[PDB]
C-alpha cells in the first residue's frame, strides 16, 4: 500500500521526532552545546504534542499494513512524548555535572521516544518487533551512559544480554506464528482457524512471544532483570524505562491481543492468568524487604504490570478493560514520574563515578520538604490509596477483574495491595524521620515544578477523575 | 536440491555444536562462519537467494569480522577460563542441556501435526523483496535506519578509548 | 530447479568450478608439503570503531542493495523514502566526521 | 552412455576448467608483466622456475601456532577472489555462473576476503604482524564499505544483479560515461580490497606493526601472491563488464574484445602503480570515508533521479 | 519438495543449541556468540516460513533480524571491550555486585 499525502498528517509526531533527531544530530556535529541541544529536543517533543493535536483534528487511519493511527495510538503516543519530556527535564541537572559527552543522551531519548510512538502506532508484527528494539537499543545507551560507574555497566550488561535473548525468543515466536498463519498483520493471525483455534504451532509461537514481551513487562519468571536494571541505571534513565517503555510495550501487547482472534483462546488466557497471579504476588512479596528505593520501585513495576495483566485478561468480556488500562496507565505514569523525578533531583548531579549513588530517603523532609511531600504523594498514589489517581486505576482494574469473574486474580490483587502498602507507606513515613547526616539552578527548578504539576495532577484526578475518563473514552480505537 | 538442504542443515547443526563446546574462541568463530555458510546454503536451497546473499555479505561478512576484530584486538585467547574447563563437567553441562532438550522436545512436538504443502521452487528474487521493502514497508526501512543510527551512537559512546596510541596496556579502570 | 537442461548444466559447471578450485588449492598445498625435503596488552578502540562503522553502514547499504533492484518498479515515493534514508544516513556520517570518530591522527 | 545432454554438460564442465586455468595463467602473466614493465622506469620461464622453487622447498609450521587457520588463510586469499570470477561473462555462451544474484556473489567473496588477513594475523604468533593485519583489515573494511554502493550505481542503472542483464543494458552506451564517479570509486575500492600498491604495507607508518605476509614461507606466501593477482585481474574483469562494454565490439570476436579490454585495464593498473606515490594512513582513512562514501551515495541519488526522470 | 517441519525443526535445534551455549558458558564473548546463534535461528525460521507461503515478508523480517543482530552485536562487543578495559576479565559471574 502506497502512502497518500492525506496519510502524511497522521505520521506527524513520528516525523517531527525523526526530524528533531536529525536536527539535534547536526547541532551536536556543529557546536556541541548542551543547553541548545536540550532546548531543541524539548521543542521537538512539544511540537510533536501539538502535531498530535493536529492528528486529532484528522480521523483514524490505516496508513500501511505496518501502522494504524487512532485514539488508542494517540493517547499512548502522547504519554510517550510527555514521559520523554519529563526524562529530558530530569536529565539536564543530572547531565550538568557530567564529564564526558552530554548530548547523545538526548539523541537516544528522542530515538527511544520515536520507537515508543511506533509501538503505540503498531498494527503489525514487524512494527511491534522494530518498536521494541527501538526502545531497547537507546535503553542500552541510556543505562550504560555512566559506564565509568561499576553498577551502571553491570546493569547495561544484564539488560543487553537478557533483552537480546528476549528479542530472539520473540522473533522465533513470530516466525512460528507466521509459519502457522500466512500473514503478519494482527487481525490475520487466526483467520484461517475456525473449535480449531488452539493450533499447537500458533500457541507455541504466541507462548514464545509472551516470553519475549513479558521480559519487557517484567512478568515472572522473566522479572529478575528488573531491580538490577532499575538500580544500576541513572535515575532519569530509570524514569524513562519505568514509564515510557512499559507503557508502549503494554499498549502494543493489548492491541495485539485485541485485534488478533487468538485472545479468545482458553489456554493463552489461563497462562496469562497464572503469570499475572504469580507476578503480583512475587513482586509485592519481593519488595517487602527492600531498603533501596530503586529496587523497590522495580518490584513495584513488576506488581503494577501484574495489575495491568489482570486488567488485560478481561479484554474480551468486560469491554471496559481498554479504558481501565488507559486510566491506570496515566495514573502509573504520573506516579512513577513524580517518584523517579524526586529520585533524580536528589541524585543530581552525577558527582563522578566513584561517588555512591544512594538515594537515602530518610530525613528528606528536613532540607527539601517539597520533594518529600511530592514523594509521599507518589507513594500514596502507587499504593492504591484514595485522593490519588492510582486509586482510580486500582478501582478500574478491580472492576475489570470482578466483571469477568476473575476471582483468583481479584483476590491476588487485594492480597498484593495489602502486602504492598506496607513498604509504600513505610517509605512514605521514613522520608519524614530524622537523618543522621546529609540546588538553585533554573532547570533544577524546572524539574521541581514538573514533579509539582505531577503531584497536583494526581491529587486533582484522584479527587476528580472525570476529565481523564472523558478523554480516555473519547480515544476509542477501531473495534 | 533437497539433498543440498539436508547436508547444509546437518553440517550447520554439527558446526554450531562444535561452536558451543569449543575451548579457544577463534576456532569457535571459524566454525560459526562455516555454520553461517551452511545456513546460507539452506537459504539458497529454499529459493531465498537474497537471504543467503545477505548472510555471507553481512552475517558472515560483517558480524563475525567484528567478533574476530575484538578477539584479536584485546588479545583474548580464552585464557583463565580454558584452564578451568567447567563446561566439560557433568554438574554444569547436564542441567541446562536437559532443560534445553526439554524445550526442544516440546517445541518439535508443536512443530509436528501442522499441515504441509511442502517447499516448492519459484525462488524469491531480490527484485520482489525490493518492491515489498519500499512498498508497504516504508516505515520499516526508515525506523531501521534510525535503529542502526542509535546502535552506532551507543557503541561509539561506550566503545571509544579517549586515550592515545595504537597500543595500550590493560591498566585497571584506565587510571 | 533440476529439469531445464541448461541451467542444470550451469549449476554443474558452478559446483565443479568450486570443487576443482578448492581441490587445486589443496593439491598445491599438498605438493608444497610433500616435495622439497626436510632438514597484558590491548590494541585500541579505533579499530572497533571503524569495524562498527563498516557493519552499520553495511546494513544501511544492504537497504540500498534491495532498493536498487526495484528502482524503476517503485515510483517517486520510493525515491522520496530512499532520499530521506540517505539523508539521515549522511547526517549520521557527517556527525561522525564533525565529532572526530572518523579520523586517525597518528 | 553418450547422450546429447551429457555431451552438453561435459562441454560446460570443460569450459569451466578452461576458464579457471586461463584466469590462473593470466594472473601469473600479470605477475610476470609487473616484473617486466616496472624495470624500464623470452623471460616467461622464470615464472615456472620460481614455481618449481616454491614447490621444492621445506615448509614451515610455527611450533607455537595452530596448523588449520595458518594453512587456511592462504586458502581464503586464493579461492575467495578466485570464485569471485565465476560470475563474469566473457562471451554469449562461455559463462559458468548465470545465477540471479550476479554481483552479490562478488560482494560475498569480497566480504570473506578479509578473513585471510585476520587469520594470518592471529595464527602468526607475532604481535607486530598481528597489529599490521589489524591495520590492513581496518583499511579494507573502510574501503569496502562503499564498494556495494559504487556497484549499486550500475545495478540501479540496469535494474538487475545478473551480469548478462548488465551487458545487455550496456547495448547502446557504456556505463563509464554516465557514472564516472561510480567508476573511480569502484576502481579505488577494488584496488584497496585487493591490497594493491597504494593501499599496501599499512604497517609502514609504524614500527610496532609488521606485515601479515611475514612468517609464511614457500607455497603459502606464493598462494597469497597469486591470490592477490587473480583478485586484481577479476576486479579488472568486473570493472570492464560493469562499466565498459562487456564482450561488445565492432569487428573483433567478443572474447577477444573482452581479453583486450581486460589487459588494457591491467596496463592501466601497472601505470597507476608506476605513477601515484604511497599515501600515509590518515588520508587513506579520511579519503575512504569522507570523500568516498558521500560521493557514491550522491551518485546513487542522482542516478535514481535521472532514471526516474526519463521513465517511459 | 521439502516439508516445512524439517526446516522448522532445524531452526528449533539451532535456537536450542544457542540457548545452551548462552547458559552453560561463563565467557561473555561466548554468550554473545550464542545470542547471534539464536538470532540466526530465528531469522532462518522466518525465512523458512516466508518461503513456504511464497511471500517476501519473511525475507523482510530476515533483514530486520540481521539489522538488529548487527546493531546489538555492536552493542554487546562495545560493552565487552569496556568490561575488559575496566575489570580486566571477561567473566560474567564476577560482575554480580548488584544482588537482591
Amino acid at each position: 500500500m502506497t502512502i497518500t499525502p492525506q496519510n502524511l498528517i497522521a505520521l506527524l509526531p513520528l516525523l517531527i521526532v525523526g526530524l528533531t533527531v536529525v536536527v539535534v544530530m547536526l547541532s551536536i556535529a556543529w557546536r556541541r552545546n548542551h543547553f541548545l541541544n536540550a532546548t531543541l529536543s524539548v521543542i521537538g517533543l512539544n511540537a510533536a504534542l501539538v502535531s498530535l493535536w493536529f492528528v486529532g483534528q484528522a480521523g483514524a487511519m490505516d496508513v500501511t499494513p505496518l501502522m494504524r493511527v487512532d485514539g488508542f495510538a494517540m493517547l499512548y503516543t502522547g504519554l510517550v512524548l510527555l514521559a520523554s519530556l519529563a526524562t529530558c527535564t530530569f536529565a539536564y541537572p543530572w547531565l550538568e555535572g557530567y564529564n564526558d559527552n552530554k548530548d547523545e543522551f538526548y539523541l537516544l531519548v528522542l530515538i527511544a521516544a520515536l520507537g515508543g510512538i511506533l509501538l503505540a502506532n503498531a498494527n503489525h508484527l514487524a512494527s511491534l518487533f522494530l518498536g521494541i528494539e527501538l526502545i531497547s537499543l537507546p535503553l542500552f545507551g541510556l543505562v550504560g551512559y555512566a559506564f565509568r560507574q561499576k553498577r551502571s555497566l553491570e546493569a547495561s550488561i544484564k539488560y543487553t544480554i537478557l533483552s537480546a535473548a528476549a528479542s530472539s525468543f520473540l522473533l522465533f515466536g513470530m516466525a512460528l506464528v507466521y509459519a502457522q498463519s500466512g500473514d503478519l498483520s494482527f487481525v490475520a493471525l487466526g483467520k484461517n482457524l475456525g473449535g480449531m483455534l488452539n493450533e499447537p504451532l500458533l500457541l507455541a509461537g504466541f507462548g514464545l512471544m509472551i516470553v519475549g514481551l513479558g521480559f519487557k513487562l517484567s512478568l515472572v519468571p522473566f522479572h529478575l532483570w528488573t531491580p538490577d536494571v532499575y538500580q544500576g541505571a541513572p535515575a532519569p534513565v530509570s524514569t524513562f524505562l519505568a514509564t515510557a517503555s512499559k507503557i508502549a510495550i503494554f499498549g502494543v501487547v493489548m492491541r495485539l491481543f485485541l485485534y488478533a482472534p487468538v485472545g479468545d483462546s482458553e489456554a493463552i488466557r489461563v497462562v496469562l492468568a497464572i503469570i499475572a497471579f504469580a507476578s503480583i504476588i512475587f513482586g509485592n512479596l519481593m519488595a517487602l524487604s527492600q531498603t533501596n528505593i530503586k529496587r523497590l520501585l522495580g518490584y513495584s513495576s513488576i506488581s503494577h504490570l501484574g495489575y495491568l495483566l489482570v486488567a488485560l485478561i478481561a479484554l474480551q468480556t468486560g469491554e471496559m478493560s481498554m479504558e481501565a488500562v488507559g486510566v491506570y496507565l496515566a495514573g502509573y505514569l504520573f506516579s512513577s514520574l513524580g517518584a523517579f523525578g524526586v529520585v533524580s533531583l536528589m541524585s543530581s548531579p552525577y558527582r563522578g563515578p566513584d561517588a555512591d549513588s544512594l538515594f537515602s530517603y530518610r530525613g528528606l523532609f528536613w532540607h527539601r520538604p517539597i520533594l518529600a511531600a511530592v514523594m509521599t504523594v507518589m507513594m500514596l498514589s502507587l499504593a492504591g490509596i484514595p485522593m490519588t489517581l492510582g486509586f482510580i486505576g486500582k478501582f478500574y482494574v478491580l472492576a475489570v477483574g470482578v466483571q469477568a469473574h476473575l476471582w483468583w486474580l481479584v483476590g491476588a490483587v487485594v492480597v498484593g495491595s495489602a502486602i504492598g502498602l506496607y513498604y509504600y507507606l513505610r517509605v512514605a513515613v521514613s522520608l519524614y524521620l530524622h537523618a543522621p547526616e546529609q540546588p538553585s539552578n533554573w532547570q533544577y527548578s524546572a524539574g521541581g515544578i514538573v514533579v509539582l504539576i505531577s503531584a497536583l495532577l494526581v491529587l486533582v484526578l484522584g479527587v476528580w477523575p472525570q476529565p481523564l475518563i472523558s478523554i480516555v473514552r473519547l480515544a476509542m480505537p477501531l473495534m | 536440491m533437497e539433498f543440498a538442504f539436508y547436508i547444509c542443515g546437518l553440517i550447520a547443526i554439527l558446526a554450531t555444536l562444535r561452536v558451543i563446546t569449543h575451548t579457544n574462541p577463534v576456532h569457535a568463530l571459524l566454525y560459526l562462519i562455516i555454520s553461517l555458510l551452511a545456513i546460507s546454503g539452506v537459504f539458497f536451497s529454499l529459493g531465498a537467494y537474497f537471504a543467503g546473499a545477505l548472510e555471507i555479505i553481512v552475517y558472515a561478512g560483517a558480524i563475525m569480522v567484528l567478533f574476530v576484530f575484538v578477539v584479536m584486538m584485546l588479545n583474548l585467547g580464552g585464557s583463565e577460563i580454558e584452564q578451568e574447563r567447567q563446561w566439560l563437567k557433568p554438574q554444569v553441562w547436564i542441567g541446562p542441556a536437559i532443560l534445553s532438550a526439554i524445550m526442544l522436545v516440546v517445541i518439535v512436538y508443536a512443530i509436528l501435526g501442522v499441515n504441509d504443502q511442502g517447499i516448492d521452487g519459484t525462488p524469491i528474487s531480490a527484485k520482489a523483496v525490493g518492491i515489498t521493502l519500499f512498498g508497504p514497508y516504508v516505515l520499516a526501512v526508515e525506523l531501521a535506519s534510525m535503529l542502526l543510527l542509535a546502535g552506532l551512537v551507543v557503541a561509539f559512546h561506550v566503545g571509544r578509548e579517549e586515550r592515545a596510541g595504537e597500543v595500550l596496556s590493560n591498566r585497571k579502570d584506565d587510571s | 530447479m533440476s529439469t531445464s537442461t541448461e541451467v542444470i548444466a550451469h549449476h554443474w559447471a558452478f559446483a565443479i568450478f568450486l570443487i576443482v578450485a578448492i581441490g587445486l588449492c589443496c593439491l598445491m598445498l599438498v605438493g608444497g608439503w610433500f616435495l622439497g625435503g626436510r632438514a597484558r596488552l590491548r590494541l585500541s578502540a579505533k579499530f572497533y570503531l571503524v569495524a562498527m562503522f563498516f557493519v552499520i553502514f553495511d546494513v544501511e547499504a544492504l537497504y540500498l542493495f534491495a532498493w536498487s533492484t526495484s528502482i524503476r518498479e517503485s515510483g517517486w515515493v520510493g525515491f522520496v523514502e530512499a532520499a530521506i534514508f540517505i539523508f539521515v544516513l549522511l547526517a549520521g556520517l557527517v556527525y561522525l566526521v564533525r565529532i572526530g570518530a572518523l579520523d586517525w591522527t597518528p | 552412455w553418450i547422450s546429447p545432454e551429457l555431451i552438453e554438460i561435459l562441454l560446460t564442465i570443460l569450459k569451466a576448467v578452461v576458464i579457471l586455468l586461463v584466469v590462473v595463467t593470466c594472473g601469473a602473466f600479470m605477475s610476470f608483466g609487473e616484473r617486466r614493465l616496472l624495470g624500464l622506469f623470452g623471460g616467461s620461464l622464470q615464472l615456472v622456475a620460481d614455481m618449481i622453487k616454491m614447490f621444492f622447498k621445506e615448509d614451515w609450521i610455527p611450533k607455537f601456532s595452530d596448523r588449520v587457520i595458518f594453512t587456511l588463510a592462504p586458502m581464503i586469499a586464493f579461492t575467495s577472489l578466485l570464485l569471485a570470477f565465476a560470475i563474469v561473462p566473457v562471451s554469449p555462451g562461455w559463462v559458468v555462473a548465470d545465477l540471479n544474484i550476479g554481483i552479490l556473489f562478488f560482494l560475498m567473496m569480497a566480504g570473506l576476503a578479509v578473513y585471510a588477513v585476520l587469520f594470518a594475523g592471529w595464527s602468526s604468533n607475532n604481535k607486530y604482524s598481528l597489529l599490521g593485519a589489524m591495520r590492513a583489515s581496518a583499511q579494507t573494511l573502510s574501503y569496502e564499505v562503499f564498494l556495494g554502493l559504487s556497484l549499486m550505481g550500475v545495478v540501479a542503472q540496469a535494474g538487475s544483479f545478473n551480469m548478462t542483464d548488465i551487458v545487455n543494458s550496456q547495448a547502446h552506451v557504456w556505463n563509464v560515461i554516465p557514472q564516472f564517479f561510480g567508476f573511480i570509486t569502484f576502481a579505488i575500492a577494488g584496488v584497496a580490497v585487493c591490497h594493491r600498491h597504494p593501499f599496501d604495507q599499512p604497517e609502514a607508518e609504524q614500527e610496532l606493526a609488521d606485515g601479515y605476509h611475514i612468517e609464511y614461507s614457500g607455497m603459502k606466501f606464493g598462494l597469497f601472491f597469486v591470490g592477490e593477482y587473480i583478485g586484481i585481474v577479476t576486479i579488472s574483469a568486473l570493472m570492464v563488464t560493469l562499466f565498459f562494454g562487456g564482450w561488445q565490439g565492432p569487428l573483433l570476436p567478443p572474447f577477444i574484445w573482452f581479453a583486450l579490454k581486460t589487459a588494457f585495464f591491467m596496463m592501466m593498473f601497472i601505470l597507476i602503480r608506476a605513477s601515484l606515490p604511497r599515501p600515509r594512513y590518515d588520508q587513506v582513512m579520511s579519503f575512504g570515508w569522507k570523500i568516498c562514501l558521500p560521493l557514491t551515495l550522491i551518485n546513487l541519488l542522482v542516478t535514481a533521479a535521472v532514471i526516474l526522470w526519463q521513465a517511459q | 519438495m521439502i516439508p516445512l517441519q524439517h526446516g522448522l525443526i532445524l531452526a528449533a535445534i539451532l535456537f536450542v543449541l544457542g540457548l545452551t551455549g548462552l547458559v552453560i558458558r561463563r565467557n561473555l564473548l561466548f554468550m554473545l556468540i550464542g545470542l547471534e546463534i539464536m538470532i540466526n535461528a530465528s531469522a532462518l525460521a522466518f525465512v523458512v516460513a516466508g518461503s513456504y507461503w511464497g511471500q517476501t515478508d519473511g525475507q523482510v523480517m530476515y533483514i530486520l533480524a540481521i539489522s538488529l543482530a548487527a546493531a546489538e552485536a555492536s552493542i554487546g562487543l562495545a560493552l565487552l571491550l569496556q568490561l575488559h578495559r575496566r575489570r580486566q576479565n571477561l567473566n560474567i559471574d564476577s560482575v554480580s555486585e548488584m544482588r537482591g
